[PDB]
């Protein structure tokens, strides 16, 4: 029943060479899955971070 | 098996980071990925870096 997320996938930097062969280099995505705060720190800036 | 076949069930994967001093050790040696660590590149033995 969820909706579908549209998302742009981007093949940015790719090259096609004389490798010794295929390798996957990167994946990267900005979404995350629902989760709960299991700790806490304060950086040496600043900031206040929860993991 | 005993046909003379043989099946696979997996290949081991590998794992390297920019900085292994970065690691969080969890104690029974067992090590953690940690922001100074940096995200771990998988891979194959033999192949690559590993």
């Amino acid at each position: 029943g969820a909706t579908a997320a549209t998302f742009s996938l981007s093949f940015l930097n790719s090259m096609q060479q004389n490798t010794g062969a295929n390798n996957i280099v990167a994946t990267n995505q900005n979404g995350y899955k629902p989760g709960d705060l299991v700790s806490y720190q304060i950086n040496n800036d600043g900031t206040v971070v929860g993991n | 098996y005993s046909n003379e076949q043989e099946q696979v069930l997996g290949q081991i994967v590998l794992a390297n980071f920019a900085n292994n001093e970065g690691l969080a050790s969890q104690g029974d040696n067992v090590w953690a990925a940690t922001q100074a660590s940096g995200v771990a590149l998988l891979g194959t033995a033999g192949s690559g870096n590993f």
